[PDB]
């Protein structure tokens, strides 16, 4: 009794799988499905197009080609996910065999009437990082809803862009405005809703799904989105250098030419595992590959685009990590898990030079930066001099953006929702020492600790994981549902609205607590303290 | 005629390996001298060499990328020509490897930077570059050079003790393109890639960003109801009933501004009005109480029967009916209407007449909306004798 499911494009046909927990219900699932005409050859470098029409039925039931990537090759380490770096063999599984044409996603059905549907955009970085590693079979069938997993142009195929008519890029991002347009058009056989379609991401992914609210492009698309520890405004979300690091990677394979049609035509030529294998290092957490600004897609700033309202029409909601910066003190820590004072001002140093690239009155930053991330209650800490360490880079790359883009959305009474993630599995994945690191989030809200370890996790969870993941996937549904986090099924706590006055955030944990100006202090100070003493434009 | 004369003259360059080198050549006279770029170097290729003409026909600038020697280096000369003279001027280009490069070299310490300005706030285009002896500062705006000698004009350029920039006071179109720097001195040249510039900013008259939509419940219940204005600066949001305003006006919202309908009784066209100091705008919606159906036709009787009467009517609404209820009981008898439920067709027979009685007949039309007026009555005459 294999389900059929009629579309625009022609009939599919998926598979009955049922959950192993007794709880839940069996969900129908269809993978492969293309939503656009595959990007080789002359679609290559081009905007997406609806895919090909076929007559009889196509098979849904194999895996699609991923898009290429390689993660053998040196990668910013810092951007991924650590259960991404921890087992990176188990990954491999996953990235084997990649093919150009890779625009394909995955829809699951649980199985009255119309279904909410959310849509998932995975981001490990910028280059690697698939929908395929993630099973939100278990997010269908404990909300009754509808979780999508979809995968598009990676790396160079879908961001390359040399500023003007040969390559406006951002690729990438119109593969999944093209998805959500299919999407928005052919849910309704599936039993479910196109009016409630919440977009969600995590990570770099997560930044994806900010960029998609901001463009002209989504407005009849999507009502709401959900963004996981991400940010259209740090430093490796948006690429302000692209022309210069395509340039460098023409003259890898001999195609750099001074027009640049000529160029983009050359490159066409070459073949897509050939760009993929070479290896291209940016300035230090910067992005060599990533969204431009075209004109179009991204008109103008991100954070001058949230002062027009651009993203106002749909409800957010958002919210970090406890210590997402894990990767960059891990390398300085000691076996006796501590850094020193010398290592302690050698990272802040670091610091200072790689994102704001030595200004006029640099040294008067580094002490600043020192005497903020020090508690004074205990100076000579080694672990808790680690523990401040990872709440700077934590701070400046996810809390600040995090919070400016809250306020920013809440500034007008839309619905907004803020929230602080408290809690992570245990492993061998992280070391026990630090708390709750970059896409630690993702399990939770998938429902991982119902089925139990997987061979991308390898936690040993408790019985307080599968409740405290029951209540964020509750949550979840629930805000995908109606906009509201606690409508219409309520905890078996009220997650209150966001605005710039309150500032009411959500503290996620054992024990579920609503607080207030989450980390105020340290925001004040990137936002507004940081930026005058970067303001030495007197000379002007 | 004029004869050709040579305005601008070529200076010899000296590139980087990889890099970029660009040539200036002009002249006047009458005709306008066209600008031949001839090359004489053992090994010639053409994908590198691009000759940009200036958008007012005085000269063009010859520009190879990227630089490979020995290959590229070679003697390069103008020639200018028409049909009254011809002139020529020749340059030499200089291309080295990576390592001859010497100390106080031009190094480009911080390159130039993607950025998007106000069409009439200032633009600053930031470049720096240290060498030994301190090189001069040049800018390059789609592959040709930037020309900021006037300053009378928007562009100016500037030049502080450590480092000078590019900046535009107010801003055009013709501002939006690739831009970059490079610094040369007696030593060489040695460029950094460019930095695409765009010029479009915010001061959009408000435009409805969700547009209030029309619905259509029964009577009585209340729903909230949300209508959205964008634009910067951000506009106030206002709804409107067409004669007075809903809102107080004093502390008015802005951006937002969803309103709640209580007591719903009767419909009315609201309207949602976002103003602005740009513009103001409007949005009506068709706020449409669901009415009850407008009375049947007038029925006829069909068939005539002693014991039974057969009737076919109108529906009279252009609106669908749910079913159709039958009132039937004597003619002049002042009793409620014996009412037959449940015909869900246009034609009915009422059985269990008595025979001989003239009877009245109504239809009534009822929806999901309630029971609608009843339809025109209708009399028949059935007659026996004892
Ligand atoms: C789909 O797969 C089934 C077996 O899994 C096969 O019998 C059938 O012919 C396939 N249909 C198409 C259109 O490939
Ligand atoms: C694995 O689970 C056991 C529970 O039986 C727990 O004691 C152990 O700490 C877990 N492993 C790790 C690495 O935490
Ligand atoms: C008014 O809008 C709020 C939005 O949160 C909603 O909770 C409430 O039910 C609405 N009231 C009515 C009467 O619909
Ligand atoms: C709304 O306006 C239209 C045309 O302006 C008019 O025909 C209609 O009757 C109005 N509706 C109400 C409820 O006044």
């Amino acid at each position: 009794p294999a389900p059929t499911v009629n579309t625009h494009f022609g009939k599919l046909r998926g598979a009955r799988v049922p959950l192993p927990s007794e709880i839940l219900g069996p969900v129908d699932q269809y993978l492969g499905v293309p939503y656009a005409a595959p990007p080789i050859g002359e679609k290559r470098f081009l905007p997406p197009e609806p895919p090909p029409s076929w007559s009889g039925i196509r098979n849904a039931t194999h895996f699609p080609p991923v898009c290429p990537q390689n993660i053998h090759t040196a990668v910013p380490e810092v951007m991924l996910p650590v259960w991404f770096t921890a087992n990176l063999d188990i990954v491999a599984t996953y990235i084997q065999e990649p093919n150009e044409d890779c625009l394909y996603l995955n829809v699951y059905v649980p199985t009255s009437g119309a279904k909410p549907v959310m849509v998932y955009i995975h981001g490990g970085s910028y280059m690697e990082g698939t929908g395929n590693m993630i099973d939100g079979s278990v997010l269908a069938s404990y909300g009754n809803v509808i979780v999508i997993t979809l995968n598009y142009r990676v790396g160079v195929l879908g961001f390359l862009s040399t500023g003007d008519q040969a390559a406006k890029g951002n690729y990438g991002l119109l593969d999944q405005i093209q998805a959500l347009r299919w999407v928005s058009e052919n849910i309704a056989f599936f039993g479910g809703d196109p009016r409630r379609i919440t977009v969600f991401g995590s990570g770099i992914g997560a930044s994806c799904v900010s960029l998609l609210t901001l463009s002209h492009h989504s407005e009849g698309l999507f009502q709401r989105a959900i963004i996981q520890s991400g940010s259209a405004l740090s430093s490796w979300a948006v690429n302000y250098q692209p022309v210069k690091y395509t340039s460098l990677l023409a003259d890898k394979v001999g195609c750099n030419v001074l027009d640049t049609v000529d160029m983009v035509d050359c490159l066409r030529q070459k073949s897509a595992k050939e760009l993929v294998e070479q290896d291209i290092q940016p300035a230090r957490y910067h992005v060599a590959f990533g969204p431009v600004i075209d004109g179009d897609v991204i008109p103008d700033d991100p954070e001058i685009l949230m002062e027009q309202g651009e993203f106002l029409n749909y409800d957010i909601m958002l919210g970090v990590n406890q210590g997402e910066g894990l990767k960059f003190v891990e390398g300085v820590v000691d076996p006796e898990d501590g850094v020193s004072g010398t290592d302690f001002d050698y990272s802040v140093s670091n610091f200072v030079d790689n994102l704001y690239g030595y200004p006029e009155g640099k040294d008067t930053l580094r002490e600043t930066i020192k005497f903020m991330y020090t508690d004074w209650a205990d100076r000579d800490n080694p672990e808790t001099r680690r523990k401040t360490l990872v709440a700077l880079f934590t701070d400046h790359q996810w809390v600040e953006p995090s919070v400016v883009t809250a306020d920013l959305h809440a500034r007008y009474g839309s619905p907004t929702y803020f929230y602080a993630f408290y809690h992570h599995c245990q492993s061998l994945m992280k070391p026990a020492w630090s708390d709750a690191a970059h896409g630690d989030e993702v399990p939770y809200v998938f429902g991982v600790p119902m089925v139990g370890p997987t061979d991308l996790f390898p936690c040993n969870f408790s019985k307080n994981d599968v409740m405290l993941s029951a209540v964020v996937m509750t949550y979840w549904t629930n805000f995908a549902k109606t906009g509201d986090p606690n409508k219409p099924v309520p905890q078996d706590v009220a997650w209150s609205k966001y605005n710039p006055r309150d500032q009411l955030y959500l503290h996620i944990g054992l024990k579920p607590r609503v607080r207030d100006h989450y980390r105020a202090t340290k925001v004040a100070f990137w936002k507004h303290l940081v930026p005058h003493l970067y303001n030495l434009h007197d000379m002007f | 005629e004029t004869p050709p004369r040579f305005t601008r003259t070529p200076v010899d360059q000296t590139g980087v390996s990889g890099g970029v080198a660009s040539f200036i050549c002009q002249a006047t006279g009458d005709p306008r001298p066209k600008i031949v770029w001839n090359k004489k170097g053992k090994k010639v290729s053409n994908q590198r060499f691009e000759v940009i003409e200036f958008d007012d026909g005085s000269g063009s600038v010859l520009r190879i990328q990227p630089l490979r020697t020995p290959r590229d280096e070679a003697i390069y000369e103008c020639v200018a020509s028409n049909n009254v003279g011809e002139i020529s001027v020749s340059t030499r280009l200089t291309v080295l490897r990576e390592d001859q490069i010497p100390r106080g070299f031009p190094t480009i310490d911080m390159g130039p930077q993607l950025k998007v300005v106000e069409r009439t706030r200032t633009a600053t285009m930031l470049c720096a570059a240290s060498g030994n002896p301190d090189p001069e500062i040049t800018w390059f705006k789609d592959f040709l050079p930037v020309d900021t000698s006037n300053n009378n004009g928007r562009i100016k350029q500037l030049r502080s003790e450590s480092i000078g920039a590019l900046q535009i006071e107010q801003s055009e179109e013709s501002d939006q393109g690739k831009y970059e720097c490079v610094a040369t001195n007696s030593a060489g040249t040695r460029y950094s890639a460019p930095a695409n510039l765009y010029v479009r900013v915010r001061r959009v008259p408000p435009r409805f960003s969700i547009p209030p939509t029309n619905h259509e419940i029964m009577p009585g219940g209340s729903v909230n109801i949300t209508c959205v204005a964008v634009g910067s600066p951000m506009p106030y949001v206002k709804w409107m009933l067409g004669a007075e305003d809903l809102t107080p006006e004093d502390d008015m919202p802005i951006g937002r501004n969803v309103l709640e309908l209580n007591d719903v009784r009767q419909s009315a066209n609201y309207t949602c009005v976002a103003m602005s100091t740009l513009g103001v705008i409007e949005a009506i919606a068709q706020i449409t109480v669901k009415a009850l159906p407008k009375p049947p036709g007038t029925p006829v009787v069909t068939e005539s029967t002693a014991t039974s009467i057969t009737l076919t009517w109108d529906s009279g609404n252009p609106e669908p009916v749910s079913y159709y209820i039958i009132q039937h009981k004597p003619k002049n008898s002042e009793e409620p209407y014996k009412e037959i439920d449940g015909i869900a067709t246009t034609r009915y027979s009422v059985a269990g007449l008595s025979p001989y009685s003239d009877y009245e007949f109504r239809v009534v039309a009822v929806n999901n909306i309630g029971r609608g007026p009843a339809s025109e009555p209708v009399l028949t005459q059935k007659h026996h004798h004892h």
